[PDB]
Protein backbone atom coordinates (compact mmCIF):
# COMPACT_ATOMS: atom_id res chain seq x y z
CA UNK A 1 0.00 0.00 0.00
CA UNK A 2 1.01 3.35 -0.67
CA UNK A 3 2.67 6.22 1.91
CA UNK A 4 -0.03 8.77 3.16
CA UNK A 5 2.09 11.50 0.93
CA UNK A 6 2.06 9.54 -2.13
CA UNK A 7 0.03 12.44 -3.39
CA UNK B 1 12.59 23.49 18.68
CA UNK B 2 11.43 19.41 18.67
CA UNK B 3 12.32 17.33 21.19
CA UNK B 4 10.96 13.71 21.99
CA UNK B 5 11.75 11.11 24.73
CA UNK B 6 11.43 7.82 25.02
CA UNK B 7 10.29 6.11 28.76
CA UNK B 8 9.15 2.93 29.73
CA UNK B 9 10.50 -0.06 31.68
CA UNK B 10 14.66 -1.00 30.70
CA UNK B 11 13.80 -4.80 31.55
CA UNK B 12 11.24 -6.68 30.66
CA UNK B 13 9.95 -10.73 30.86
CA UNK B 14 9.96 -12.89 27.94
CA UNK B 15 6.13 -13.14 26.81
CA UNK B 16 5.04 -10.25 29.07
CA UNK B 17 3.84 -6.79 27.66
CA UNK B 18 6.62 -3.88 26.66
CA UNK B 19 4.81 -0.39 27.09
CA UNK B 20 6.74 2.68 25.51
CA UNK B 21 6.02 6.13 25.85
CA UNK B 22 6.86 8.89 23.85
CA UNK B 23 7.02 12.69 25.13
CA UNK B 24 7.25 15.53 23.08
CA UNK B 25 7.74 19.30 22.66
CA UNK B 26 7.98 21.59 20.00
CA UNK B 27 5.19 20.22 17.73
CA UNK B 28 1.47 19.12 18.64
CA UNK B 29 0.21 16.11 17.41
CA UNK B 30 -2.84 18.64 16.28
CA UNK B 31 -0.81 20.07 13.57
CA UNK B 32 -2.04 18.81 10.29
CA UNK B 33 -0.07 15.63 9.00
CA UNK B 34 2.51 14.88 12.00
CA UNK B 35 3.51 11.73 12.39
CA UNK B 36 5.20 9.89 15.56
CA UNK B 37 6.94 6.67 14.58
CA UNK B 38 8.62 3.81 16.54
CA UNK B 39 11.96 2.39 15.09
CA UNK B 40 13.90 0.08 16.89
CA UNK B 41 17.75 -1.00 16.68
CA UNK B 42 19.03 -4.73 17.95
CA UNK B 43 22.86 -3.91 19.54
CA UNK B 44 24.95 -3.51 16.81
CA UNK B 45 22.43 -4.49 14.46
CA UNK B 46 20.37 -1.99 12.04
CA UNK B 47 17.25 -0.02 12.38
CA UNK B 48 13.83 -1.77 12.04
CA UNK B 49 10.79 0.20 11.49
CA UNK B 50 8.05 -0.47 14.43
CA UNK B 51 4.84 1.26 13.51
CA UNK B 52 3.68 5.11 13.16
CA UNK B 53 0.83 7.16 14.19
CA UNK B 54 -0.62 10.50 12.47
CA UNK B 55 -2.63 13.58 13.73
CA UNK B 56 -5.62 12.30 12.13
CA UNK B 57 -5.15 9.33 13.61
CA UNK B 58 -4.30 6.72 11.05
CA UNK B 59 -1.48 4.56 11.74
CA UNK B 60 0.41 1.45 10.18
CA UNK B 61 2.47 -1.30 12.10
CA UNK B 62 5.41 -3.43 10.71
CA UNK B 63 3.39 -6.52 8.58
CA UNK B 64 5.91 -8.75 10.47
CA UNK B 65 4.64 -7.39 13.92
CA UNK B 66 1.47 -5.79 13.52
CA UNK B 67 -0.52 -9.10 15.70
CA UNK B 68 1.76 -7.82 18.42
CA UNK B 69 2.20 -4.03 18.32
CA UNK B 70 -0.57 -1.39 19.40
CA UNK B 71 0.35 2.58 19.30
CA UNK B 72 -1.88 5.08 20.71
CA UNK B 73 -1.71 8.90 21.13
CA UNK B 74 -3.46 11.43 24.19
CA UNK B 75 -2.44 14.63 22.72
CA UNK B 76 -3.61 16.54 25.89
CA UNK B 77 -0.34 14.48 27.57
CA UNK B 78 1.30 15.31 23.92
CA UNK B 79 2.41 11.66 24.42
CA UNK B 80 2.56 7.97 21.94
CA UNK B 81 2.36 4.75 23.53
CA UNK B 82 3.83 1.75 21.73
CA UNK B 83 2.48 -1.66 23.29
CA UNK B 84 4.27 -4.53 21.96
CA UNK B 85 3.19 -7.84 23.38
CA UNK B 86 4.84 -11.19 24.24
CA UNK B 87 8.22 -10.08 24.20
CA UNK B 88 11.22 -12.44 23.79
CA UNK B 89 15.15 -11.73 23.97
CA UNK B 90 15.10 -11.02 20.04
CA UNK B 91 13.55 -7.76 20.94
CA UNK B 92 16.31 -6.76 22.99
CA UNK B 93 16.81 -3.30 21.46
CA UNK B 94 17.24 0.35 21.67
CA UNK B 95 13.72 1.86 20.99
CA UNK B 96 13.47 5.17 19.13
CA UNK B 97 10.66 7.55 18.37
CA UNK B 98 10.43 10.21 16.01
CA UNK B 99 9.12 12.63 14.16
CA UNK B 100 7.37 13.37 11.15
CA UNK B 101 6.50 16.71 9.19
CA UNK B 102 3.21 16.95 8.00
CA UNK B 103 2.52 19.35 4.08
CA UNK B 104 3.67 22.59 4.73
CA UNK B 105 8.25 17.86 -0.02
CA UNK B 106 9.98 17.69 2.98
CA UNK B 107 7.55 14.57 4.89
CA UNK B 108 9.94 12.25 3.23
CA UNK B 109 12.00 11.69 6.36
CA UNK B 110 11.75 11.32 10.16
CA UNK B 111 13.35 14.74 11.24
CA UNK B 112 14.01 14.54 14.79
CA UNK B 113 14.85 11.87 16.93
CA UNK B 114 14.52 10.87 20.32
CA UNK B 115 17.70 10.01 22.26
CA UNK B 116 16.52 5.83 22.08
CA UNK B 117 15.28 3.71 25.33
CA UNK B 118 17.35 0.97 25.47
CA UNK B 119 15.31 -2.22 26.69
CA UNK B 120 16.58 -5.84 27.54
CA UNK B 121 14.30 -8.76 27.50
CA UNK B 122 15.40 -11.48 30.17
CA UNK B 123 13.77 -13.66 32.79
CA UNK B 124 16.42 -13.43 35.17
CA UNK B 125 17.16 -11.80 38.85
CA UNK B 126 19.85 -9.58 39.71
CA UNK B 127 23.29 -11.21 40.05
CA UNK B 128 26.82 -10.55 40.61
CA UNK B 129 29.60 -12.04 38.74
CA UNK B 130 31.97 -14.41 38.83
CA UNK B 131 35.43 -13.88 37.72
CA UNK B 132 37.64 -16.09 36.59
CA UNK B 133 41.04 -15.63 35.24
CA UNK B 134 41.83 -15.91 31.71
CA UNK B 135 45.82 -16.57 31.70
CA UNK B 136 48.71 -17.25 29.72
CA UNK B 137 57.83 -10.96 24.03
CA UNK B 138 54.00 -9.99 24.05
CA UNK B 139 51.67 -11.89 26.33
CA UNK B 140 47.84 -11.56 27.12
CA UNK B 141 45.83 -11.95 30.14
CA UNK B 142 42.78 -11.22 31.43
CA UNK B 143 39.64 -12.03 33.32
CA UNK B 144 36.07 -13.67 32.34
CA UNK B 145 33.19 -11.77 34.24
CA UNK B 146 30.43 -14.18 33.72
CA UNK B 147 26.69 -14.39 34.66
CA UNK B 148 25.67 -11.60 36.10
CA UNK B 149 22.74 -9.43 35.83
CA UNK B 150 21.46 -6.51 34.31
CA UNK B 151 24.43 -5.06 32.90
CA UNK B 152 26.18 -2.55 33.80
CA UNK B 153 29.48 -3.79 35.00
CA UNK B 154 32.87 -1.94 35.27
CA UNK B 155 36.42 -3.20 34.97
CA UNK B 156 39.91 -1.95 35.58
CA UNK B 157 43.22 -3.36 36.06
CA UNK B 158 45.72 -2.76 39.03
CA UNK B 159 43.05 0.13 40.66
CA UNK B 160 43.65 2.25 37.63
CA UNK B 161 46.88 1.90 37.24
CA UNK B 162 47.57 -0.26 34.29
CA UNK B 163 45.20 1.13 31.48
CA UNK B 164 47.23 0.87 27.42
CA UNK B 165 46.93 -2.31 26.25
CA UNK B 166 43.42 -3.45 27.96
CA UNK B 167 40.23 -3.99 26.13
CA UNK B 168 37.34 -4.72 27.76
CA UNK B 169 34.76 -6.08 25.33
CA UNK B 170 31.20 -5.72 24.75
CA UNK B 171 29.46 -7.95 26.92
CA UNK B 172 27.20 -10.61 25.12
CA UNK B 173 23.51 -11.66 26.27
CA UNK B 174 23.78 -15.44 26.74
CA UNK B 175 21.22 -18.20 26.18
CA UNK B 176 20.60 -18.53 29.98
CA UNK B 177 19.78 -14.71 30.23
CA UNK B 178 22.75 -14.11 31.67
CA UNK B 179 26.00 -11.42 30.62
CA UNK B 180 29.16 -12.54 29.97
CA UNK B 181 31.93 -10.54 29.05
CA UNK B 182 36.29 -10.50 29.24
CA UNK B 183 38.11 -7.82 29.30
CA UNK B 184 41.67 -8.65 28.38
CA UNK B 185 45.29 -7.15 28.71
CA UNK B 186 48.41 -7.29 26.74
CA UNK B 187 51.48 -6.79 28.53
CA UNK B 188 55.77 -7.94 27.94
CA UNK B 189 56.32 -11.51 28.63
CA UNK B 190 59.00 -10.32 30.59
CA UNK B 191 56.95 -8.76 33.06
CA UNK B 192 54.77 -12.20 33.79
CA UNK B 193 57.10 -12.98 36.18
CA UNK B 194 57.62 -9.51 38.27
CA UNK B 195 54.67 -7.80 37.40
CA UNK B 196 51.52 -8.33 39.37
CA UNK B 197 47.67 -8.80 36.90
CA UNK B 198 44.86 -8.02 38.93
CA UNK B 199 41.10 -7.20 37.45
CA UNK B 200 39.05 -5.24 39.71
CA UNK B 201 35.39 -6.02 38.76
CA UNK B 202 32.51 -4.20 39.92
CA UNK B 203 28.69 -4.85 39.06
CA UNK B 204 26.29 -2.26 41.47
CA UNK B 205 23.30 -3.59 40.05
CA UNK B 206 23.51 -6.43 43.01
CA UNK B 207 26.47 -5.03 44.51
CA UNK B 208 29.20 -7.96 43.97
CA UNK B 209 32.96 -6.20 44.14
CA UNK B 210 35.74 -8.85 43.12
CA UNK B 211 39.36 -8.18 42.29
CA UNK B 212 40.76 -11.01 40.67
CA UNK B 213 44.52 -11.87 40.30
CA UNK B 214 45.73 -13.78 37.01
CA UNK B 215 49.59 -14.24 36.44
CA UNK B 216 49.87 -17.80 34.63
CA UNK C 1 8.09 -5.83 1.30
CA UNK C 2 10.05 -3.69 -0.43
CA UNK C 3 13.95 -4.24 -0.29
CA UNK C 4 16.16 -1.42 0.31
CA UNK C 5 19.86 -2.45 -0.55
CA UNK C 6 22.82 -0.51 0.91
CA UNK C 7 26.22 -0.76 -0.43
CA UNK C 8 29.08 -1.55 0.45
CA UNK C 9 27.68 -2.31 3.55
CA UNK C 10 30.81 -1.55 4.91
CA UNK C 11 34.00 1.34 4.03
CA UNK C 12 36.70 2.17 4.52
CA UNK C 13 38.33 5.54 4.29
CA UNK C 14 40.14 8.42 5.46
CA UNK C 15 39.54 11.81 6.65
CA UNK C 16 39.99 14.32 3.48
CA UNK C 17 38.04 11.52 1.39
CA UNK C 18 35.86 11.89 -1.10
CA UNK C 19 32.95 8.88 -0.84
CA UNK C 20 29.85 7.68 -2.27
CA UNK C 21 27.54 5.19 -1.01
CA UNK C 22 24.16 3.44 -2.40
CA UNK C 23 20.67 2.76 -1.44
CA UNK C 24 18.70 0.73 -4.09
CA UNK C 25 14.94 -0.22 -3.70
CA UNK C 26 13.74 -3.28 -5.16
CA UNK C 27 10.43 -1.13 -6.38
CA UNK C 28 10.06 2.36 -7.18
CA UNK C 29 9.67 5.05 -4.27
CA UNK C 30 9.71 8.21 -6.39
CA UNK C 31 12.06 10.66 -4.23
CA UNK C 32 10.32 9.58 -0.74
CA UNK C 33 14.44 8.54 0.59
CA UNK C 34 16.09 10.05 3.47
CA UNK C 35 19.68 9.50 4.66
CA UNK C 36 20.70 9.74 8.21
CA UNK C 37 24.22 9.17 10.14
CA UNK C 38 24.52 7.42 13.21
CA UNK C 39 27.30 7.42 15.76
CA UNK C 40 27.70 4.88 18.28
CA UNK C 41 25.52 5.36 21.41
CA UNK C 42 23.78 8.38 19.39
CA UNK C 43 19.97 8.09 17.68
CA UNK C 44 20.13 8.18 13.64
CA UNK C 45 20.19 12.52 13.01
CA UNK C 46 18.61 13.08 9.56
CA UNK C 47 20.79 14.45 7.03
CA UNK C 48 19.25 14.57 3.47
CA UNK C 49 15.12 14.32 3.19
CA UNK C 50 13.47 13.63 -0.46
CA UNK C 51 16.36 12.06 -1.64
CA UNK C 52 18.27 15.42 -2.50
CA UNK C 53 17.35 18.03 -0.31
CA UNK C 54 19.77 19.12 2.58
CA UNK C 55 17.97 18.74 5.75
CA UNK C 56 18.57 22.16 7.67
CA UNK C 57 21.55 22.49 10.02
CA UNK C 58 23.48 19.84 7.55
CA UNK C 59 26.96 20.55 6.65
CA UNK C 60 26.95 20.83 3.08
CA UNK C 61 29.85 18.38 2.44
CA UNK C 62 26.87 16.15 2.70
CA UNK C 63 24.66 15.82 -0.68
CA UNK C 64 22.22 12.76 -1.98
CA UNK C 65 21.16 12.11 -5.66
CA UNK C 66 18.43 9.32 -7.01
CA UNK C 67 14.64 8.96 -7.67
CA UNK C 68 12.95 5.41 -8.30
CA UNK C 69 15.16 2.65 -7.29
CA UNK C 70 18.88 4.08 -7.27
CA UNK C 71 19.52 6.61 -4.78
CA UNK C 72 23.03 8.22 -3.37
CA UNK C 73 24.71 9.94 -0.28
CA UNK C 74 28.01 12.03 -1.26
CA UNK C 75 30.49 13.35 1.50
CA UNK C 76 32.80 16.06 -0.28
CA UNK C 77 35.08 15.57 2.07
CA UNK C 78 35.23 13.10 4.92
CA UNK C 79 35.26 13.96 8.62
CA UNK C 80 36.57 12.65 11.73
CA UNK C 81 32.49 12.70 12.98
CA UNK C 82 31.90 11.24 9.74
CA UNK C 83 32.90 8.03 10.69
CA UNK C 84 29.57 6.05 11.78
CA UNK C 85 27.15 3.99 10.39
CA UNK C 86 24.53 5.42 7.40
CA UNK C 87 21.04 4.27 6.68
CA UNK C 88 18.76 5.35 4.19
CA UNK C 89 15.01 5.05 4.32
CA UNK C 90 12.01 4.85 2.39
CA UNK C 91 8.74 6.84 2.99
CA UNK C 92 6.78 5.86 0.07
CA UNK C 93 5.53 2.59 0.85
CA UNK C 94 4.26 0.69 4.14
CA UNK C 95 6.10 -0.42 5.88
CA UNK C 96 8.93 2.25 6.22
CA UNK C 97 11.32 0.29 4.91
CA UNK C 98 15.71 1.32 6.24
CA UNK C 99 18.42 -0.11 4.34
CA UNK C 100 21.11 -2.28 6.48
CA UNK C 101 23.08 1.01 7.22
CA UNK C 102 26.69 1.53 5.54
CA UNK C 103 29.54 1.20 7.83
CA UNK C 104 32.41 4.07 7.36
CA UNK C 105 35.49 3.53 9.60
CA UNK C 106 38.98 4.95 10.07
CA UNK C 107 41.40 3.51 7.14
CA UNK C 108 44.90 2.02 8.38
CA UNK C 109 47.52 -0.42 7.20
CA UNK C 110 45.80 -3.59 7.21
CA UNK C 111 46.95 -5.58 10.64
CA UNK C 112 46.73 -8.94 11.30
CA UNK C 113 45.27 -9.87 14.56
CA UNK C 114 47.71 -11.63 17.80
CA UNK C 115 45.74 -14.72 18.32
CA UNK C 116 45.61 -16.17 22.31
CA UNK C 117 43.57 -19.03 23.30
CA UNK C 118 42.41 -19.24 27.39
CA UNK C 119 41.66 -22.85 28.70
CA UNK C 120 38.79 -22.75 31.38
CA UNK C 121 39.77 -22.16 34.98
CA UNK C 122 39.80 -25.11 37.54
CA UNK C 123 37.55 -22.99 39.66
CA UNK C 124 34.86 -22.45 37.24
CA UNK C 125 35.11 -25.73 36.14
CA UNK C 126 33.52 -27.20 39.00
CA UNK C 127 30.54 -24.64 39.03
CA UNK C 128 29.99 -27.52 36.17
CA UNK C 129 30.78 -25.86 33.13
CA UNK C 130 34.19 -24.42 31.03
CA UNK C 131 34.33 -21.35 29.48
CA UNK C 132 37.56 -21.15 26.97
CA UNK C 133 37.86 -17.89 25.35
CA UNK C 134 40.23 -16.78 21.77
CA UNK C 135 41.61 -13.45 21.90
CA UNK C 136 42.09 -11.65 18.07
CA UNK C 137 43.79 -8.57 19.51
CA UNK C 138 44.05 -5.54 17.65
CA UNK C 139 43.31 -6.15 14.08
CA UNK C 140 42.58 -4.23 10.44
CA UNK C 141 40.57 -4.65 8.82
CA UNK C 142 37.35 -5.13 11.16
CA UNK C 143 35.95 -8.53 8.90
CA UNK C 144 37.08 -11.64 11.21
CA UNK C 145 36.80 -15.10 11.13
CA UNK C 146 36.78 -17.25 14.67
CA UNK C 147 36.69 -21.44 14.49
CA UNK C 148 36.35 -23.24 17.45
CA UNK C 149 37.53 -27.06 17.09
CA UNK C 150 37.44 -29.69 19.99
CA UNK C 151 39.22 -32.54 18.73
CA UNK C 152 38.74 -31.38 15.62
CA UNK C 153 35.47 -31.43 14.99
CA UNK C 154 33.95 -28.10 13.90
CA UNK C 155 31.84 -26.45 16.54
CA UNK C 156 28.71 -24.82 16.21
CA UNK C 157 26.04 -22.75 17.69
CA UNK C 158 27.94 -23.13 21.21
CA UNK C 159 30.31 -19.79 21.14
CA UNK C 160 29.21 -16.31 21.29
CA UNK C 161 31.89 -13.14 20.76
CA UNK C 162 31.59 -9.82 20.66
CA UNK C 163 34.33 -6.82 18.71
CA UNK C 164 35.26 -3.32 20.17
CA UNK C 165 35.35 -0.16 18.98
CA UNK C 166 37.85 1.06 16.25
CA UNK C 167 40.69 2.51 18.61
CA UNK C 168 40.95 6.19 19.13
CA UNK C 169 44.66 5.99 18.64
CA UNK C 170 45.94 2.93 16.18
CA UNK C 171 42.70 2.33 14.85
CA UNK C 172 42.16 -1.36 15.40
CA UNK C 173 40.05 -3.87 16.40
CA UNK C 174 39.97 -6.40 18.41
CA UNK C 175 37.82 -9.65 19.06
CA UNK C 176 36.81 -12.13 22.04
CA UNK C 177 34.86 -15.36 21.07
CA UNK C 178 33.56 -17.36 23.93
CA UNK C 179 32.96 -21.37 23.48
CA UNK C 180 30.70 -23.07 26.30
CA UNK C 181 31.05 -26.79 26.90
CA UNK C 182 29.61 -28.52 30.12
CA UNK C 183 32.48 -29.86 32.53
CA UNK C 184 31.74 -33.34 30.90
CA UNK C 185 32.16 -32.13 27.61
CA UNK C 186 34.79 -30.60 28.43
CA UNK C 187 36.82 -33.31 30.29
CA UNK C 188 36.15 -36.03 27.45
CA UNK C 189 38.11 -34.32 24.74
CA UNK C 190 41.86 -32.84 24.16
CA UNK C 191 42.50 -30.81 21.52
CA UNK C 192 41.08 -27.35 21.57
CA UNK C 193 41.78 -25.18 18.79
CA UNK C 194 40.76 -21.26 17.80
CA UNK C 195 41.37 -20.58 14.05
CA UNK C 196 41.56 -17.27 13.27
CA UNK C 197 40.73 -16.08 9.43
CA UNK C 198 41.92 -12.45 8.72
CA UNK C 199 42.83 -10.31 5.29
CA UNK C 200 46.58 -10.19 6.96
CA UNK C 201 46.98 -13.64 7.67
CA UNK C 202 48.05 -15.62 4.47
CA UNK C 203 46.82 -18.71 6.06
CA UNK C 204 44.24 -19.37 8.95
CA UNK C 205 46.33 -19.50 11.99
CA UNK C 206 45.26 -22.07 14.96
CA UNK C 207 46.27 -21.34 18.27
CA UNK C 208 45.43 -24.55 20.61
CA UNK C 209 46.09 -26.22 24.21
CA UNK C 210 45.60 -29.74 25.09
CA UNK C 211 43.09 -30.42 28.12
CA UNK C 212 45.48 -32.34 30.58
CA UNK C 213 48.79 -30.82 29.34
Amino acid sequence: ELDKWAS
Amino acid sequence: RITLKESGPPLVKPTQTLTLTCSFSGFSLSDFGVGVGWIRQPPGKALEWLAIIYSDDDKRYSPSLNTRLTITKDTSKNQVVLVMTRVSPVDTATYFCAHRRGPTGPVNAMDVWGQGITVTISSTSTKGPSVFPLAPGTAALGCLVKDYFPEPVTVSWNSGALTSGVHTFPAVLQSSGLYSLSSVVTVPSSSLGTQTYTCNVNHKPSNTKVDKRVEP
Amino acid sequence: ALQLTQSPSSLSASVGDRITITCRASQGVTSALAWYRQKPGSPPQLLIYDASSLESGVPSRFSGSGSGTEFTLTISTLRPEDFATYYCQQLHFYPHTFGGGTRVDVRRTVAAPSVFIFPPSDEQLKSGTASVVCLLNNFYPREAKVQWKVDNALQSGNSQESVTEQDSKDSTYSLSSTLTLSKADYEKHKVYECEVTHQGLSSPVTKSFNRGE
